[PDB]
């Protein structure tokens, strides 16, 4: 399980405030590079290091800076962050042969104002009586809406234990307002179980949505609750026929 | 990383062979690696090839033809879980690493017993919305974004209940409008004519 380590994993910032995403690798690889990934553009190299104190700018380097004082680390510095630096960043290491080891990725969002950050609202919709008589299977639908940025993790928990069998979550969030640059997002997931399971009133279905928002450090002058990193849930209990 | 990557997101039936062929440019290239990347995740090596030939690994086969200058990848017995973005990489004599066009593989799941239908899910004391579920349709169906700006639709997804040997597709649609009814929810989509609508 050794791998490339990226810290932080998620981050929201105001245009201007400088930031640095570090990247560690304990495999003694001399090669390290940063990549950004955007929809429709794929993976684009930013900078790359062939060895200690060796640095060369990749395809899209404007706005970024790196340093390679140590073999283990290859940080990425953005002096004056901008809205277009909003992206999914990856750090990679290469050693034996020339095989790439990618970090888990960093999701960075540079927003004009922190007043745009909203946590999700989660709701669970119970199985249709129609679907049960016609199919003998019950489908619950979890809806996570109005969150920004698009940084969420959703998961189902039945009777206190996580579930995988019978769930389908959208691969990526939906932009509620495609035409807006600061639009909020939605995500849905499905949990289908036999009609028998659903009819037991002792069964407990809970939808869990982890939001990555502000840190407890960020200032906040608005009235509504500070949109901090947090977990929001929603449940339903089995209903007898 | 430019024009004429082969057009379209490659589609393949469940259980069928998937063939990806990518011609490359730099002749100085002599080492190729395949990477698989699921949507919001990081890319991961899945195949290495060194000499002009073939290499096997379970359901995968990677071909390299330096004569013609094309790298290929073949996945036997395609599973829907294979649906990802595949991209090849190489180390050129210039010391830098290059990632060529990345192709999107879409393995359509085999829906054994289709039962197209749109069900209306129970409101939540907590939420005001109404949600319509279009499920059990065959993989030959494509769902389309709604025409109205305030009725949300999510592309079809596949869920599998291992215990029953059952897979089912589904798309959700919701809205807080009163206009919204499950019968008009999916009109901007070519759904089977055999599509069920309860009561």
């Amino acid at each position: 399980e050794a791998q490339v380590t990226q810290n932080p994993r998620y981050l929201i910032t105001v245009t201007g405030k400088k930031l640095t995403v570090t990247c560690s690798q304990n495999m003694n690889h001399e090669y390290m590079s940063w990549y950004r990934q955007d929809p429709g553009l794929g993976l684009r190299q930013i900078y790359y290091s062939m060895n200690v104190e060796v640095t060369d700018k990749g395809d899209v380097p404007e706005g970024y800076k790196v340093s390679r004082k140590e073999k283990r680390n290859f940080p990425l510095i953005l002096e004056s962050p901008s809205p277009n630096q909003t992206s999914l960043y990856f750090c990679a290491s290469s050693g034996a042969s020339h095989e790439q080891y990618f970090g888990p990725g960093t999701r960075l969002t540079v927003t004009e104002d922190l007043k745009n950050v909203f946590p999700p609202e989660v709701a669970v919709f119970e199985p249709s009586e129609a679907e049960i008589s016609h199919t003998q299977k019950a489908t619950l639908v979890c809806l996570a809406t109005g969150f920004y940025p698009d940084h969420v993790e959703l998961s189902w928990w039945v009777n206190g234990k996580e579930v995988h069998s019978g769930v389908c979550t959208d691969p990526q969030p939906l932009k509620e307002q495609p035409a807006l640059n600061d639009s909020r997002y939605a995500l849905s997931s499905r949990l289908r179980v036999s009609a028998t399971f659903w009819q037991n009133p002792r069964n407990h279905f809970r939808c869990q949505v982890q939001f990555y928002g502000l840190s407890e450090n960020d200032e906040w002058t608005q009235d509504r609750a500070k949109p901090v990193t947090q977990i929001v849930s929603a449940e339903a209990w089995g209903r007898a026929d | 990383k430019e024009v004429e990557q082969n057009s379209g997101p490659l589609s393949v039936p469940e259980g069928a062979i998937a063939s990806l062929n990518c011609t490359y440019s730099d002749r100085g290239s002599q080492s190729f690696f395949w990477y698989r990347q699921y949507s919001g995740k990081s890319p991961e090596l899945i195949m290495s090839i060194y000499s002009n030939g073939d290499k096997e690994d379970g359901r995968f086969t990677a071909q390299l033809n330096k004569a013609s200058q094309y790298v290929s990848l073949l996945i036997r017995d395609s599973q829907p879980s294979d649906s990802a973005t595949y991209l090849w990489g190489t180390y050129n004599q210039g010391g830098k690493l290059i990632f060529g066009q990345g192709t999107e593989l879409s393995v359509k799941p085999n829906i054994q017993n289709p039962d197209p239908a749109v069900y209306q899910l129970r409101d939540s004391k907590s939420s005001d919305k109404s949600v319509c579920l279009f499920t059990d349709f065959d993989s030959q169906t494509n769902v389309s974004q709604s025409k109205d700006s305030d009725v949300y639709i999510t592309d079809k997804c596949v869920l599998d209940m291992r215990s029953m040997d059952f897979k089912s597709n589904s798309a959700v649609a919701w809205s807080n409008k009163s206009d919204f009814a499950c019968a008009n929810a999916f009109n901007n989509s070519i759904i089977p004519e055999d599509t069920f609508f309860p009561s």
